[PDB]
RNA sequence: GCUCAUUAAAUCAGUUAUCGUUUAUUUGAUAGUCAUGGUAUAACUGUGGUAAUUCUAGAGCUAAAAUCUCGACCCUUUGGAAGAGAUGUAUUUAUUAGAUCAAUGUCUUCGGACUCUUUGAUGAAUAACUUUUCGAAUCGCAUGGCCUUGUGCUGGCGAUGGUUCAUUCAAAUUUCUGCCCUAUCAACUUUCGAUGGUAGGAUAGUGGCCUACCAUGGUUUCAACGGGUAACGGGGAAUAAGGGUUCGAUUCCGGAGAGGGAGCCUGAGAAACGG
């Protein structure tokens, strides 16, 4: 069993295997872990499998029904139940935090190109983290940048472009996931790039490049950022 | 002479010589343009794409054919003795005919998606 | 050079349970001056007899376990080659060293206390100026 | 059948000789077949699960493209004329990538009247060509693979290229 | 799934690299180019053979389209349009595409001129082929619209395919750093290619992987290479023991085999012993 997940070692041997999806299986969280082990919504591992028949939950505007769902970074988990969405991120400590946000708020979620190319027929595409798509994107938008996507349609309302002294979060490495908001940019043998951060406390931390993302500008972050 | 071998020499092509930039920050030469040689694996102007390690070293043997070996010396730490270990790396890598080799020769040269059995990778700077 | 770059799970895991010595916590309790949540007396008792009293750290351990089971709706079991140790070493524990519910299985030891302690362990005062700063 | 694995053949610094496995499924190699001119014969593989592959092994008509004009035409094969890994192929008349064939000049002929109002010098094009235009047999060359994709395609000697392969032909 | 035989830059551990590759499933994008064709398996009906079989024999049945730009014009308001033309999918090889402007800069004769510097802002399909692939003889809700009123013509939202791309589950190689003893192993390799060049082949693909032809190189006192390893020893691989002093369990060994050899076939995956 990983880390991040937050289950005991008690309560059964086995561990709940993701199903492929659209996030990185190590990156995943299983719905099965998401309502009955850490929300704490159902009891058996057969209770998750009513809520999904019922189509209570829908994650990032789609159904999805499945007891193994990957489910991983920012991602906008919307129950039709009590009205209240839900959001993963990431804490510090090396775990997942599930957390609680706005309607308004449930409309966007971030996502971080991974690479874009040139497609059939002379049209732009960028491939977002969660493997969203999109034709025709602001050729502005670059790799390793942010896209707010719509989620009514697959469309992108803003973009933030990389630049050296923005709020950045961490997806992977040792120090992975903490606010410090850049930096510099480091080059390396073997790219490794490693783009350097300044917490709160204005302490260096180092990852690479790779696990970078872009979570707002110096000041404001886009999103409602837990608080503790 | 380009044309000695048994078989035309020629670029795919994917002036009568076609270019490009191998990127970060290494500059097509004057010898790559305007030069005579085709050289299918050469960073600039061929079939190579320089993705991977950019590492640096010293040329120590020039004796072959279309390509060269490279001598990585550096300095090993041992946390035991707390001493240091002088130590160095023979790696034989494809030059390609745009750079003045012999022994000597700072070199840079990037990874290859590898070449031929030990080489992966390509000269790309010759200092 | 190279790097690992490595995330670890052992960092981030807690090793207060690791050099935590039951001496030096009961010189806490009484230099805590809270009070600290003593149970009812025949709450406390095993089996009507047999099993002693109970240990400080059992009524600690058991209600973890009623934190969990509250929490969760379900209870765990007979489950059996944890059990065949967990519940014999364990019980035998009792018998060879707790007395009236109280451990005397401390004193025996060849854990000793500096380990834990060792003049404030790490952040040591090893220089000059570091041991003015705490007279500061 | 044929195994790429890369223990047994020696180290760098000589260290040689494991056999740590035996020979199994996803290091595989399979065979060349030979091809030749012929009435074509199509032959069939199946490929990692998914895909195939098309051997070759006799080949009457493939596609050549005339360079000059950018036109291209399909082509009748007869003779195989020059090959540079190995004469053995030649003289076998066997078939594979940047080998020399002769062909029939006729269907570049038919275009060439019709189209402008002119004959093949018994509208300019060069004179090592225009001579061979009157023999009825032009030289081409193979830019595919038979052993991959089963066709005969390739293209015709123009320029300079012309005087590298003639050269040798003499 | 079980059982037999011990590997020292190998395994493994992490790390890349996949613009070097293949991928069933997962997810995200994405296609304008006859109220019903033609076949076909049997079961069955009955006759038999065969020591015997999950063995067998013979017989009769069931052109049109639409969109892109051009717009003569007419008309001022929601603006609307005649006709001028232009566009297959996959697969295969060859060919083709993939200097400037605005002023706020500056000059001026106050009319404008100038892009030297700045500020911004633009750029960087043809011709053929194919044992012609697809272009839906697919399903569910809504039942509406026009007239020559026939059960005609037309029309919404999905779902499932299906091409290609990306995604993930993989797998394949690969980068790099990190193993125990040893000079009573100093040369080792080219003595199954060793080092490389180029060309072909093979493969999912890189590649001396294989083979032609061409050069004589590789690693090394910084220890190559060779030897010993009882390599039941080792891996924080992983929690663990809330004082048993450093305890535990779990996972990983490495390879081969299914009477022995050898060759093959399906499948995303096996060189599969329940062929």
């Amino acid at each position: 069993a990983p880390h991040h997940w937050l289950l005991d070692k008690l309560s059964g041997c086995y561990a709940p295997r993701p199903s492929a999806g659209p996030h990185k299986l190590r990156e995943s969280l299983p719905l099965i872990v998401f309502l009955r082990n850490r929300l704490k919504y159902a009891l058996n591992g057969r209770e998750v499998k009513a809520i999904l028949m019922q189509r209570h939950v829908k994650v990032d505007g789609k159904v999805r029904t499945d007891t193994t769902y990957p489910a991983g970074f920012m991602d906008v988990i919307t129950l039709d139940a009590t009205n209240e969405n839900f959001r993963l991120v990431y804490d510090v400590k090396g775990r997942f935090a599930v957390h609680r946000i706005t309607d308004e708020e449930a409309s966007y979620k971030l996502g971080k190109v991974k690479k874009v190319q040139l497609g059939k027929k002379g049209v732009p595409y960028v491939v977002t983290h969660d493997g969203r798509t999109i034709r025709y994107p602001d050729p502005n938008i670059k790799v390793n940048d942010t896209v707010k996507i719509d989620l009514a349609s697959g469309k992108i309302t803003d973009f933030i472009k990389f630049d050296a002294g923005k709020l950045v979060y961490v997806t992977g490495g040792r120090n992975l996931g903490r606010i410090g908001t850049i930096v510099h940019k480091e080059r390396h043998d073997g790219g490794f790039d490693l783009v350097h951060i300044k917490d709160s406390l204005d302490n260096t931390f180092v990852t690479r490049l790779n696990n970078v993302f872009v979570i707002g500008e110096q000041g404001k972050p886009y999103i409602s950022l837990p608080k503790g | 002479t380009v044309q000695s071998e048994r078989a035309f020499q020629k670029q795919p092509h994917i002036t009568k010589r076609w270019y490009k930039n191998a990127g970060l920050g290494f500059k097509t030469p004057k010898t790559a343009i305007e030069g005579s040689y085709i050289d299918k694996k050469c960073p600039f102007t061929g079939l190579v794409s320089i993705r991977g390690k950019i590492l640096t070293g010293t040329v120590v043997s020039t004796k072959m054919h279309r390509t060269i070996v490279i001598r990585r010396a550096y300095l090993h730490y041992i946390p035991k003795y707390n001493r240091y270990e002088k130590r160095h790396k023979n790696v034989p890598v494809h030059v390609s005919p745009a750079f003045r080799v012999q022994v000597g020769d700072i070199v840079t040269v990037g990874q290859c998606r590898p070449i031929s059995k030990t080489v992966r990778f390509n000269v790309v700077k010759v200092s | 050079t190279h790097f690992e770059d490595r995330f670890d799970a052992r960092e981030h895991k807690d090793r207060s349970n690791k050099s935590r010595m039951q001496a030096m916590e009961e010189y806490i309790r009484e230099s805590s001056d809270q009070p600290d949540w003593s149970a009812s007396i025949g709450a406390d008792i095993v089996n009507h007899g047999r099993g002693g009293i109970k240990s400080l750290r059992d009524t600690e351990k058991e209600r973890r376990v009623t934190s969990f089971e509250e929490d969760n709706f379900t209870r765990l079991n007979i489950t059996n080659k944890a059990e065949k140790r967990k519940q014999k070493q364990r019980e035998r524990n009792a018998r060879m060293n707790v007395i009236g519910g109280e451990d005397f299985g401390i004193f025996s030891s060849k854990r000793k206390l500096e380990d834990s302690t060792s003049r404030r362990g790490a952040k040591k005062t090893r220089s000059a100026w570091d041991r003015a700063q705490r007279r500061l | 059948g044929i195994s790429r694995d890369s223990r047994h053949k020696r180290s760098a610094t000589g260290a040689k000789r494991a056999q740590f496995r035996k020979k199994r499924k996803f290091e595989l190699g399979r065979q060349p077949a030979n091809t030749k001119i012929g009435a074509k014969r199509i032959h069939s593989v199946r490929t990692r699960g998914g895909n195939k592959k098309y051997r070759a092994l006799r080949i009457e008509t493939g596609n050549f493209s005339w360079a000059s004009e950018g036109i291209s035409k399909k082509t009748r094969i007869a003779g195989v004329v020059y090959h540079p890994s190995n004469n053995e192929l030649v003289r076998t008349n066997t078939l594979t990538k940047a080998a020399i064939v002769q062909i029939d000049a006729t269907p570049f002929r038919q275009w060439f009247e019709a189209h402008y109002g002119q004959t093949l010098g018994k509208a300019k094009i060069e004179s090592s060509v225009e001579s061979q235009f009157s023999a009825g047999r032009l030289y081409a060359c193979i830019s595919s693979r038979p052993g991959q994709s089963g066709r005969c395609d390739g293209y015709i000697l123009e320029g300079e290229e012309l005087a590298f392969y003639l050269r040798r032909l003499t």
